[PDB]
């Protein structure tokens, strides 16, 4: 203790990051908001973007379903990553208008 | 017996499941959603794909 | 505009294509649980050499 | 066939002058206002 | 602008890195001429510039 | 060794995607319809078989015997390896480099000399009436760098003798590993059984979904000219 500074130990650590050629398995923290039900809005759980109205279903998903998709390839349902709740993806309202 | 009515249907149908259809084809690209093109490529060959 | 002009005529005419617009956004992923040991090398009890 | 905003139902059945669907016309007739029937 | 060596290819309409996002970007339709040269025989120094 | 018929058996989810309804074609490796698959009887039957694209794993056991599967290319002294261990308490999945044994059986005597690891997945959930006994089918493939297990449980009487039986059972998939080994040869350990491996291949399916998202049937598509029209 009798010595002054630059001669005081210093605990000293690395995180040395290797970026190898193999399936990523240190990522970092996502950040998760609210959810609202009757309100289009844009949804991003899990990768799978899009917009629509995120409303409720009574689909009965198995546990290791994930996603939805309709007859015509169309994701119409997706389950929510926190909590175990399959909802239902309708788009937004459109449609065409006529003068 | 109303084959003929049946005929113009279905192939009103078969026309709308291939429209349907070829929306997932690739037509000589990486994917076919197109928010997986632009967040997985440079914008220089975005627009190529 | 869609039917280029001053005077249309009598009729119906499809104009355009009425869409509603998100208004919030939202980002859900998994909850958090499998944080990486870091409490292990920087609250060590005893370090190295 | 959709939500027509512009025109008044009237109850009389005239002749079809603008086809709009589903058995439904409308048309320019007399206070000169657009009218659907 | 003067730049490193490996950061010149960040100076092509459409690149990420560091200096394409935050110093210098150029939009996806520039049609111009991007011309650059080693200059370490001026802009170098004892020590670092 | 020997040789039997696999019917229908040998059908996963290829995605994890609800589909209620509806039919679905995908190209995957899935198992030939009716293929010979090998039958090992091991009631001693512990061979080193090759892992190429994909295995279907099989037992028909009345007890806890089979219980282990080693994979790794060159799994002696040089590279890495994987083990799927059960014993009694939770999976003892451990991808890790260390030295062999000649022939492998179950204390842990698999291993002889443990060296530094890259990956373990112990997980609590572990992987598995009367005479009635338990068909526990197993199938294993490695795309890009997931090694992918799929699974499924259920009762089977053995009426005739020491035969797969005939009925379409969906396998769900139960872990998804993110592991980094170029598995290339497959090795089975033990501690009535049924030793029974099929290759896989790429084939192309047409999968029903039931209302209830569940796959009742599916067609070869290159096993008769009917499945083709289909």
């Amino acid at each position: 203790p009798t010595y002054g500074v630059g001669h005081q130990p210093y605990r000293v650590v690395v995180l040395s990051f290797e970026l190898l050629h193999a399936p990523a398995t240190v990522c970092g923290p996502k950040k998760s908001t609210n959810l609202v039900k009757n309100k289009c809005v844009n949804f991003n759980f899990n990768g799978l973007k899009g917009t629509g109205v995120l409303t409720e279903s009574n689909k009965k998903f198995l546990p290791f379903q994930q996603f939805g998709r309709d007859i015509a390839d169309t994701t119409d349902a997706v389950r929510d990553p926190q909590t175990l709740e399959i909802l239902d993806i309708t788009p937004c309202s459109f449609g065409g208008v006529s003068v | 017996a109303l084959g003929k009515l049946q005929d113009v249907v279905n192939h009103n149908a078969q026309a709308l499941n291939t429209l349907v259809k070829q929306l997932s084809s690739k037509f000589g690209a990486i994917s076919s959603v197109l928010n997986d093109i632009f967040s997985r490529l440079d914008p220089p060959e975005a627009e190529v794909q | 505009c869609t039917l280029k002009s001053f005077t249309v005529e009598k009729g119906i005419y499809q104009t355009s294509n009425f869409r509603v617009q998100p208004t919030e956004s939202i980002v859900r992923f998994p909850n958090i649980t499998n944080l990486c040991p870091f409490d292990e090398v920087f609250n060590a009890t005893r370090f190295a050499s | 066939a959709g939500c027509l905003i512009g025109a008044e139902y009237v109850n009389n059945s005239y002749e079809c002058d603008i086809p709009i669907g589903a058995g439904i016309c409308a048309s320019y007739q007399t206070s000169q206002s657009i009218i659907a029937y | 602008f003067v730049i490193r060596g490996d950061e010149v290819r960040q100076i092509a309409p459409g690149q990420t890195g560091n200096i394409a996002d935050y110093n210098y970007k150029l939009p996806d339709d520039f049609t111009g001429c991007v011309i650059a040269w080693n200059s370490n025989k001026l802009d170098s120094k004892v020590s670092g510039n | 060794p020997a040789y039997t018929n696999s019917f229908t058996r040998g059908v996963y989810y290829p995605d994890k995607v609800f589909r209620s309804s509806v039919l679905h074609s995908t190209q995957d490796l899935f198992l030939p319809f009716f293929s010979n698959v090998t039958w090992f009887h091991v009631i001693f039957d512990n061979p080193v078989l090759p892992f190429n694209d994909g295995v279907y794993f099989a037992s028909i056991e009345k007890s806890n015997i089979i219980r282990g599967w080693i994979f790794g290319t060159t799994l002696d002294s040089k590279t890495q390896s994987l083990l799927i261990v059960n014993n009694a308490t939770n999976v003892v999945i451990k991808v890790c480099e260390f030295q062999f044994c000649n022939d492998p059986f179950l204390e842990f005597r698999v291993y002889s000399s443990a060296n530094n690891c890259t990956f373990e997945y112990v997980s609590q959930p572990f992987l598995m009436q009367g005479n009635f006994k338990n068909l526990r089918e197993f199938v294993f493939k490695n795309i890009d760098g997931y090694f992918k297990i799929y699974s499924k449980h259920t009762p089977i009487i053995v009426r005739e003798p020491e035969d797969l039986p005939q009925g379409f059972s969906a396998l769900e998939p139960l872990v998804d590993l993110p592991i980094g080994i170029n598995i290339t040869r497959f090795q089975t350990l033990l501690a009535a059984a049924a030793y029974y491996v099929g290759y896989l291949q790429p084939r192309t399916f047409l999968l029903k979904y039931n209302e209830n998202g569940t796959i009742t049937d599916a067609v070869d598509c290159a096993l008769d000219p009917l499945s083709e029209t289909k």
